[PDB]
């Protein structure tokens, strides 16, 4: 769930 | 405590220098991209879980675009400008079925951001109050969240009354446009679900994303 | 100029001493005409023409009732105290298939008001400024409404800081329930549309006046 | 149109 978001957020 | 304007400001300064529907949905795919790097620059957000993170982000998204694109087009006479550079007249919107959305936007923000010569400080800090939104569902620790916001319009206060010791209702009269930005987000984002369900209009992968449950 | 909140408390003292979808609907239709009694009691609100007056009230009905209930709600346990006399609880709500709104109202509005210990002053002005609401589609002269508004703010911000003044962002806070009340009222009004649309759930004359157009 | 909340507003 949310995989574009998380991503993201985590780099 | 620990929120300086400053940071705010350089979060704004950093993250920006035929059917005006599908132009719109791009540029909001594209933006928000571009709002996830802003967010990290308002400070304390990136200490925040990343389960909070995600639902202040899937919470505000939004508005937060709407505040950004708004705020951009104090200067264009009727119409937007798009982050992609495009412009969207009132006209062209009306034509497309948008209208009534589109005049609010025109009428509640554009128009009021300009009257009062809205600064990009200002704007700032009324995203980052938007993004700290204590209400959103989920959230681990929400006090956390009510604190960040408090430091938020306690900094842009005194950032008021100090830049424009003339205009003493100032403060009060920016956090008044909030009522109506959350209105205006709600409908832009009823149309972006009818806009899917009915199938035209080409909505990209995280856009899509922001549209997925809950 | 000429808002004296001690006039804003009296009209909020003047006007106020099986299936809970059902009573609530009752509830509201009878509430409608006392928010005229009040409004009259507002302090420059019949000094407009009669046509603004109309759209401001049909403008906020929703908003200035939801705001009264939830303040009259502060002591009760889980649930909202109606005008009736009669108490909703939240499990109530839940089985009548409005859990999600009701816990809305309890949460973001009911909560948050008891915990800064809002008193009715503050209540009043705020509805006051949800009531000049300038931006009202089809306001002869919305300016006039923007400048009572902010007269209302103004004259609460005063009231705060001098009742209050350990709390300094006591001011903000209040202003910053009113995007959870204007998101609140909107769905509020969705479902009332609903029940309308279904049959089911009687609707009063003046509750049904309100849904009609624009 | 709005017929209650004219007359009410009016009296
Ligand atoms: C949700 C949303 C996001 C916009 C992002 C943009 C366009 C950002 C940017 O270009 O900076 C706005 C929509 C979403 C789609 C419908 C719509 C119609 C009219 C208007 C004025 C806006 C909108
Ligand atoms: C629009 C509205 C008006 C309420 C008026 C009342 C009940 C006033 C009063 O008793 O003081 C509220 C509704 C309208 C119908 C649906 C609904 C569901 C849950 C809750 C918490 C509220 C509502």
């Amino acid at each position: 769930k949310h995989k574009i978001l998380h991503r993201l957020l985590q780099d | 405590e620990d929120m300086p304007v400053e940071r705010i400001l350089e979060a704004e300064l950093a993250v920006e220098p035929n059917d005006p529907v599908t132009n719109i949905c791009q540029a909001a795919d594209k933006q928000l991209f571009t709002l996830v790097e802003w967010a990290k620059r308002i400070p304390h957000f990136s200490e925040l879980p990343l389960d909070d993170q995600v639902i202040l982000l899937r919470a505000g998204w939004n508005e937060l675009l709407i505040a950004s694109f708004s705020h951009r087009s104090i200067a264009v006479k009727d119409g937007i400008l798009l982050a992609t550079g495009l412009h969207v007249h009132r006209n062209s919107a009306h034509s497309a079925g948008v209208g009534a959305i589109f005049d609010r936007v025109l009428t509640e923000l554009v128009s009021k951001m300009r009257d009062m010569q809205m600064d990009k400080t200002e704007l700032g800090c009324l995203r980052a109050i938007v993004l700290f939104n204590p209400d959103s569902k989920g959230l681990s620790n929400p006090a956390e969240v009510e604190a960040l916001r408090e430091k938020v319009y306690a900094s842009l206060e005194a950032y008021c009354k100090h830049k424009y010791p003339e205009q003493p209702g100032r403060f009060a009269k920016l956090l008044l446009r909030l009522p109506a930005l959350r209105s205006i987000g709600l409908k832009c984002l009823e149309h972006l679900f009818f806009f899917k369900l009915i199938g035209d209009t080409p909505i990209d992968t995280f856009l899509m994303e922001m549209l997925e449950a809950p």
